[PDB]
C-alpha cells in the first residue's frame, strides 16, 4: 500500500532542509 | 477592510524593519542545533516563561549563516500577526546572539499529524486557513517564507499554529533562485534551476494539505534526487477517502504550470479562500481565533553589528 510504502522510505521521521 | 487591514499592517512592518529594534533585554534545553540552541528561560521581573534561541556568533560565521541569522531576526522584529510567533527581547554579548520569544508548549504539528495517523478533513482545513492567512499577510510584505512543512509550525495551547523560524525568508518583489527548503516540499520550479515566485509557498501549501489528510506527503523516495523526479512529473495519487472538494483543491494548488496554480492567478489568494473546500471557513473568526480548535495540547563584532 501507498502507507506501506512511505514506512519503507525512511523519511517519516523529522526532515531536514537541503 | 482586508485591503485597509494589509495597508496598515505594512506601514507598521516598513517603520520597524527600516529602524529594527537592538539590545531591548541583558542575559530546561528544549532543543539544539549546529550553531545553538533553544532554552525554556524564566524572566526574573514578571516571572513570565519564554523560549531563548541562544545562537554562538563564531559557530553562525564558520557555518556561513550570517545572513540567514541577522535577516531572521530582522522579520520578527518586524512582523505582527497571529501566527506568527512574537519576539520578546533580542541581544548580543562578547560570544552570542539571543533571540527571546514566546513560549509555544504544545510541540510541533509533525509530532501529533505522525501520532494521530492523519487529521480528518475539517482539522486539515482548520490548519491550512491559517496557513492561508500567514502566507496572504507575509505576501502582501513581499516576504517569501519557502520552509513550510509540519515541523515549523508548533501549536500553542488554544490548538492555534505558531510560525518561529524565517531561516530562509527573504524579502523579494520578482524573482529569486536560491535552491533551499525540504525536498518534499519544493516546487518543480525551485528543482529545475529556474527563477521562481511567492507561487513556491502555495505550491507548499498543496504539499501540506495533502500530507495533514493523508498522514504522508505527495512524493516521497528513500533519496531527495528520486523526489525530485517525481515532483516534476507532478503525477499525485489521492487516497480514496480524498473528499472531491479536496482533489480539486490541491490539483489546483499542486499545479505545475505558473499560469494555473491557484494564488498565482489574477485573483490571487481568493481562489484560495473561496474554493467550495473551504465553504464553512469563516476566515475573519480564524483571523481572531473564535474557532474553538480541533485538537488542544568580543568574538565576531563587525559581523553582527546590525543585530
Ligand atoms: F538554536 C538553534 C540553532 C539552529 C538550529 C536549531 C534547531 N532546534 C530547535 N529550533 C527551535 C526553534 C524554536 C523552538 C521553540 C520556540 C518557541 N516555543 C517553543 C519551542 C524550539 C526549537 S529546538 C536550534
Amino acid at each position: 500500500t501507498t502507507y506501506a510504502d512511505f514506512i519503507a522510505s525512511g523519511r517519516t521521521g523529522r526532515r531536514n532542509a537541503i | 477592510s482586508v485591503k485597509e487591514f494589509l495597508a496598515k499592517a505594512k506601514e507598521d512592518f516598513l517603520k520597524k524593519w527600516e529602524n529594527p529594534a537592538q539590545n531591548t533585554a541583558h542575559l530546561k534545553t528544549l532543543g539544539t542545533g549546529s550553531f545553538g540552541r533553544v532554552m525554556l528561560v524564566k524572566h526574573m521581573e514578571t516571572g513570565n516563561h519564554y523560549a531563548m534561541k541562544i545562537l554562538d556568533k563564531q559557530k553562525v560565521v564558520k557555518l556561513k549563516q550570517i545572513e540567514h541569522t541577522l535577516n531572521e531576526k530582522r522579520i520578527l522584529q518586524a512582523v505582527n500577526f497571529p501566527f506568527l510567533v512574537k519576539l520578546e527581547f533580542s541581544f548580543k554579548d562578547n560570544s552570542n546572539l539571543y533571540m527571546v520569544m514566546e513560549y509555544v508548549p504544545g510541540g510541533e504539528m509533525f509530532s501529533h499529524l505522525r501520532r494521530i495517523g492523519r487529521f480528518s478533513e475539517p482539522h486539515a482545513r482548520f490548519y491550512a486557513a491559517q496557513i492561508v492567512l500567514t502566507f496572504e499577510y507575509l505576501h502582501s510584505l513581499d516576504l517569501i517564507y519557502r520552509d513550510l512543512k509540519p515541523e515549523n509550525l508548533l501549536i500553542d495551547q488554544q490548538g492555534y499554529i505558531q510560525v518561529t523560524d524565517f531561516g530562509f525568508a527573504k524579502r523579494v518583489k520578482g524573482r529569486t533562485w536560491t535552491l533551499c527548503g525540504t525536498p518534499e516540499y519544493l516546487a518543480p520550479e525551485i528543482i529545475l534551476s529556474k527563477g521562481y515566485n511567492k507561487a513556491v509557498d502555495w505550491w507548499a501549501l498543496g504539499v501540506l494539505i495533502y500530507e495533514m489528510a493523508a498522514g504522508y506527503p505527495p512524493f516521497f523516495a528513500d533519496q531527495p534526487i528520486q523526489i525530485y523526479e517525481k515532483i516534476v512529473s507532478g503525477k499525485v495519487r489521492f487516497p480514496s477517502h480524498f473528499s472531491s472538494d479536496l482533489k480539486d483543491l490541491l490539483r489546483n494548488l499542486l499545479q505545475v504550470d505558473l499560469t494555473k496554480r491557484f494564488g498565482n492567478l489574477k485573483n490571487g489568494v481568493n481562489d484560495i479562500k473561496n474554493h467550495k473546500w473551504f465553504a464553512t471557513t469563516d476566515w475573519i473568526a480564524i483571523y481572531q481565533r473564535k474557532v474553538e480548535a480541533p485538537f488542544i495540547p568580543e568574538k565576531c563584532g563587525k559581523e553582527f553589528s546590525e543585530f
